[PDB]
């Protein structure tokens, strides 16, 4: 099942990565596979997605595609622009008014006391948002402080050398 | 009238797009051979 | 104003090649007059007949899209030149490479071959010029001096003997022997992809976005500039006749007078069944041996040719 | 100054694309002066070209047109040289030339694209110009398939029952087939680990299984997306469907059920073959030993002519027509296993970026895929023998025929169509005309195709392996029968159904 | 600054230029030639035969 | 002449952040499906 | 305590957080 953190966790991951490195935002998430993440953000995380109630046009449209194309609810929903879930789940509805996967479903909210994973992980995805930076290159920039002290070290100690009274040359 | 996607016309065909007069020609594999000189020697 | 120009009839396409599996970048006509020789990005070098327009053979030895191709008329040699940044030499009696110069940095743009010495001069990517012996492949003169990459080249037997037109908008006239720049010309704004030599009257012109501009030899004196067709100009060519053909990169191909420099037909063809509308683009013109007909290579991988139209008169399209 | 060999040819390429780019409009259809922004540019071009390979249409919001059309065009040249590359690398693969391990991997992915672009294509199309198949044809085919079934008096398939006996048994043939896969027990991956720990534990507690399975068989219609990719066989591809664990034990019990049932009840009657019964090599035989035991199938005398042909439904997957499907399935089955046979069929397909909806043919991939093959080309046997011609062969539905035998000699002899077999899509008839049927025959194909310069001696084609003494001798009443024959058979079936 | 390096490939080859012969077109027929009228020839003998042709 | 920049959905050279509206921007039925449909059901 | 929290925890504050743990701008090279 989908739990809010975990897909708050995927809004900001998708708002970042971008909408194609699945396996990447999948690893930000602990239990989590990058299919059923895409399943996720396909079916209700999309900000495209709409879930408000049926106009009377939209329910006419809906029972009039139905019986065009009979069981093919993956072409039909796009023709009015809801997911295929709801539109299954709807015109189930309308004809009995007249008469698992988990995706679909609303994520269950937070607790009070956050699980201590429920936290780490926050913690975890706040880490990986947050850095821009490759690896290399940060290894330069320690590289970096590391060598201004070195060039300070030296000198205050080639200072200290020279001032000794001994004139080193490194070559 | 309904065209199975075996048909499908796009795109006009070259007469229509060129006139009634312009002449046209479409050459795909060539004749004479590769080893058939363009200038030819002298015997 | 001018006097007024002389009355040219205006020219017809009659006929449409389609066989190029790529742009064709490039388009010559045999010393003979017989059959035409086609260079495209599909990396192969067609042969047609002149006549009838059929395809006689088919070569291909390049790696990358073949950006020039000539015919020599002093021996049975055709000299190519591709992006693979290799220059061939082809020998039409057996159908195959002899020959290959080396040394070219990146892409070469395009080649002209002199008319009474045996050499090649190449222009490339890499802003140089090399004046090449034919004979022994050896680079005999690396003409050096331009800014950026080297669009084009024409060689003449008069002096200067070499006019080369850049990409950082200057057209520069060298002496062959000692192998330098003489002038540089910094009137364009922009590119320099098309120069020309009139074929009898010591003049040339020079073509570029801003406008088509003529010049005089031997130091390259201002004469007039032609103006109307702005858009990026890929070639020049002038017929005896003085008819200056200027084909243009978005399809459209202006027609002028040559020593008026007056615009007298303006050609907007159509691009071939299955093409965009965002293809059409002349790559190169030549004029046949004759100078009766007008081949082009365009960007929809046909090849047009235009003839002369004989039923019109100076009543029946007048001149402005 | 190194040249450019073989390694190089494709960064080369991009090196001059580029290169040809920058030079071409940003420094030579500018007046945005500033700072002319190429380099941005260059990044829309790159953009554009991942957009063209992902079959995704690009637009961008406001950005000049010069700068709109120079893209596309180049675009449009470095896709002419990617899928000429690719037609060129697959002859060499197809004959046998390189044996490169990097030229395999990057073609095999070159034309997975180029087929998935051409499949959206074709889907969308569907959905434009609408279902290829009229009214009339698809009210034919509807009617001619009550009239067999009513005929046969078969009875309908009904749902599995709650207490039905063999329950388990079903399930442990399609648990045991799917482990079938797996039994190198490999380095698997995630996903196969995950179906085998569904199989185990539904192979110990065999009823929250079957719980399951029917609960989906009665409620599900609208499923997860399928994965494709290409097996390269070196000669053509074979595309892999890639189905998701708990589908793919509910789809292998319903295969399971349905196969069973319909063999009980005799659904399919003894020509659709590959059956049970024997191994291709004994098929072979009973047709060359059937061919022969014909009544006097061998003289001559008064110039009767046998004909064997033999063809291919020439795309039976690929133009089935979901809601014609959903409609003829429901004469066999339970209105709630053909809506979900029918609805399960049209899902998301997927590779590595691409991703489209499948609206017109059929998925194969799927475990059922069995059943809907071989009773759509039920059907189609039906179109092209007749009802009257399949009820002598199928025999009367209290005492059935074998697989090439008739009651007597009376009804056998009644009509050309001697022998019929058809291998999953494929086609084997056999006809012996007497030489006035024949001459008619050729009489109304002449009428219709006529050939007076004697050209029908020429498309035949003939098998040029045995010796020219063994080989078939053209004459003209001979390849004139030949054509009328495949004109009579291929005028029996509607375009927009299959072909031939 | 001349290196004493080499080449496989500039080995002396093909050392002699082939001149364009008599009869295959030397500089003094395309002098010569009157081109227009041939083209036109050729243009009329060509559509002949493919009108044969059909 | 002023040119929108790129925002790709495939690099993200520098990882930046971008909100989902502006990542996201950057059908037809024939009318004889229901003659078929109907002409079925009757 | 398994039981419905109080706010959330949505997105922005992630972004937030994550932005304001600003250390890889880290210290000036120190002025001598």
């Amino acid at each position: 099942v989908w739990r809010n953190t975990e897909d708050e966790i995927l809004k900001a991951a998708v708002m970042k990565y971008g909408k194609n490195q699945w396996s990447r935002i999948a690893s930000l998430l602990h239990r989590k596979s990058a299919k059923q993440c895409k399943a996720r953000w396909y079916e209700w995380l999309d900000p495209s997605i709409k879930k408000t109630e049926w106009s009377r046009e939209e329910e006419e449209k809906l029972l009039h595609l139905a019986k065009l194309m009979p069981t093919q609810w993956r072409t039909i929903a796009p023709i009015i622009g809801r997911t295929a879930a709801q539109c299954l789940e709807h015109y189930e509805f309308l004809l009995d008014k007249a008469a698992p996967n988990p995706e679909t479903k609303p994520a269950r909210p937070d607790p009070i006391d956050m699980d201590e994973d429920e936290l780490e992980m926050l913690s975890e995805a706040r880490a990986r948002l947050a850095n821009t930076q490759g690896k290399k290159a940060k290894r330069k920039a320690r590289e970096k402080q590391l060598e201004e002290a070195r060039r300070l070290a030296a000198l205050q100690k080639r200072r200290e050398l020279r001032a000794a009274g001994i004139e080193i040359q490194k070559k | 009238e309904v065209v199975l996607h075996e048909d499908k016309k796009y795109y006009p065909t070259a007469e229509e797009v060129y006139g009634p007069e312009v002449e046209t020609i479409v050459q795909e594999e060539d004749t004479q051979p590769l080893t058939e000189p363009i200038i030819k020697p002298v015997k | 104003t001018m006097p007024k120009p002389q009355w040219h009839p205006p020219w017809k396409l009659y006929r449409v090649i389609s066989g190029h599996l790529g742009w064709v970048r490039c388009i010559a006509v045999e010393p003979g007059n017989q059959w035409f020789v086609t260079g495209s990005a599909d990396r192969t070098i067609k042969i047609w007949d002149l006549a009838s327009g059929k395809l006689k053979l088919s070569l291909t030895g390049h790696i990358s899209t073949v950006r020039g191709v000539i015919v020599s008329t002093r021996s049975p040699y055709l000299f190519s030149c591709g992006e693979d940044k290799q220059v061939k030499c082809w020998d039409l009696e057996y159908n195959k490479v002899i020959r290959h110069y080396h040394g070219h940095l990146s892409a070469v743009y395009g080649l002209d071959l002199h008319p009474t010495i045996d050499v090649l001069v190449t222009c490339s990517r890499d802003s140089t010029a090399r004046i090449w012996d034919v004979r022994t492949k050896a680079s005999v003169h690396t003409l050096s001096g331009h800014t950026n990459a080297v669009a084009t080249v024409r060689c003449q037997a008069a002096e200067p003997q070499i006019i080369t037109g850049s990409h950082d908008t200057t057209i520069r006239l060298w002496d062959l022997v000692a192998g330098k720049t003489r002038v540089t010309l910094t009137n364009h704004k922009k590119s320099v992809r098309a120069v020309v030599l009139h074929p009898r009257h010591y003049t040339f012109a020079s073509g570029s976005p801003d406008n088509i501009k003529q010049w005089k030899f031997p130091d390259g004196s201002f004469i007039q500039n032609l103006s109307g067709h702005n858009a990026i100009i890929n070639t020049l060519t002038v017929n005896s006749d003085g008819v200056l053909v200027s084909g243009a990169d978005n399809g459209t191909m202006h027609l002028w007078d040559w020593r008026t420099g007056y615009n007298f037909q303006r050609v907007h063809a159509a691009v071939q069944p299955g093409s965009l509308d965002s293809e059409s683009g002349i790559f190169a013109c030549a004029f046949d041996q004759s100078e009766s007909r007008l081949l082009t290579a365009e960007a929809d991988k046909t090849i047009k040719v235009y003839r002369e139209d004989d039923t019109a008169t100076e009543e029946t399209h007048p001149v402005s | 100054a190194k040249t450019v060999t073989k390694q190089r040819v494709e960064s080369h390429f991009d090196l001059e694309l580029r290169a040809a780019v920058m030079h071409d409009i940003l420094d030579m259809m500018p007046e945005g002066i500033k700072q002319n922004k190429a380099r941005t540019i260059l990044q829309h071009l790159s953009e554009a070209w991942r957009c063209w390979k992902a079959n995704i249409p690009w637009k961008v919001p406001g950005l000049p047109t010069p700068i709109e059309n120079m893209i596309l065009r180049y675009v449009k040249a470095k896709a002419d040289w990617w899928t000429n590359t690719a037609h060129y690398n697959r002859e060499r693969i197809r004959r046998g030339a390189t044996v490169d391990k990097t030229v395999c991997k990057k073609n095999l992915g070159r034309l997975t694209r180029l087929y998935l672009k051409a499949e959206q294509e074709r889907q969308h199309n569907y959905l434009k110009d609408g279902p290829y198949i009229t009214a009339e044809e698809a009210v034919a085919v509807y009617t001619t398939t009550v009239h067999w079934l009513e005929s046969r008096r078969f009875s309908p398939i009904p749902f599995p029952p709650l207490s039905y006996k063999h329950d388990t048994k079903l399930l442990i043939l399609a648990l045991e087939r799917l482990k079938e896969a797996y039994s190198v027990k490999s380095r698997l991956n995630q996903s196969q680990r995950e179906e085998l720990g569904l199989i185990e534990q539904a192979y110990d507690n065999p009823h929250e299984a079957l719980s399951r399975i029917k609960r989906h068989l009665l409620t599900q219609r609208a499923f997860k997306e399928v994965g494709i990719e290409f097996m390269d066989l070196y000669s053509h591809l074979v595309p892999v469907y890639d189905v998701e664990p708990l589908e793919k034990i509910t789809d292998a019990y319903l295969d399971q059920y349905l196969w069973y049932e319909a063999d009980k009840r005799r659904l399919f009657p003894p020509w659709i073959k590959p059956a049970d019964t024997e191994p291709p090599p004994l098929l072979v035989y009973k047709w060359c030993q059937g061919i022969n035991n014909l009544q006097d199938v061998w003289e001559t005398s008064e110039g009767e002519c046998n004909v064997m042909l033999e063809s291919r439904f020439e795309k039976m997957y690929e133009k089935i027509d979901l809601t014609l499907l959903n409609r003829l399935l429901r004469l066999i089955v339970d209105h709630n296993i053909a809506d979900y046979m029918t609805a399960k069929n049209n899902v998301v397909i997927n590779y590595k970026d691409m991703n489209h909806t499948n609206s017109y043919g059929i998925i194969r991939g799927l475990q059922f895929a069995s059943f809907i093959v071989q009773y759509y080309g039920l059907v189609m046997d039906l179109l092209v023998l007749g009802l009257h011609r399949a009820s002598e062969m199928a025999g009367p539905p209290q005492m059935p025929n074998d697989f090439l035998s008739f009651q007597d000699i009376a009804t056998e002899a009644a009509h050309p169509i001697r022998l019929f077999c058809r291998y999953i899509d494929r086609i084997h008839i056999f006809f012996r005309f007497t030489a006035d049927e024949a001459r008619d025959l050729i009489q109304r194909y002449l009428t219709e195709h006529p050939d007076p310069n004697n050209e029908n001696i020429v498309g035949y084609n003939n098998k040029k392996c045995w010796p020219r003494d063994a080989r078939m001798r053209l004459m003209k009443h001979d390849v004139n029968l030949g054509r009328a024959v495949f004109w009579d058979i291929k005028n029996r079936l509607p375009r927009s159904v299959t072909t031939v | 600054q001349l290196s004493k390096q080499y080449s496989s490939r500039d080995l002396p080859s093909h050392t002699k230029i082939k001149y364009r012969q008599t009869t295959q077109d030397a500089p003094e027929e395309v002098r010569n030639r009157d081109f227009r009228r041939e083209l036109e020839e050729r243009e009329r003998a060509a559509a002949r035969e493919k009108n044969r042709d059909r | 002449w002023k040119i929108p920049p790129c925002i790709s959905n495939w690099k993200n050279a520098k990882g930046y952040t971008i909100p989902l509206d502006k990542r996201l921007a950057a059908v037809h039925i024939n009318e004889n499906f229901a003659k078929l449909a109907e002409a079925l059901y009757i | 305590n398994k039981a419905p929290a109080e706010v959330q925890i949505t997105a922005e504050q992630l972004l937030r957080e994550a932005k304001e743990r600003e250390l890889e701008l880290l210290p000036p090279p120190p002025q001598q």
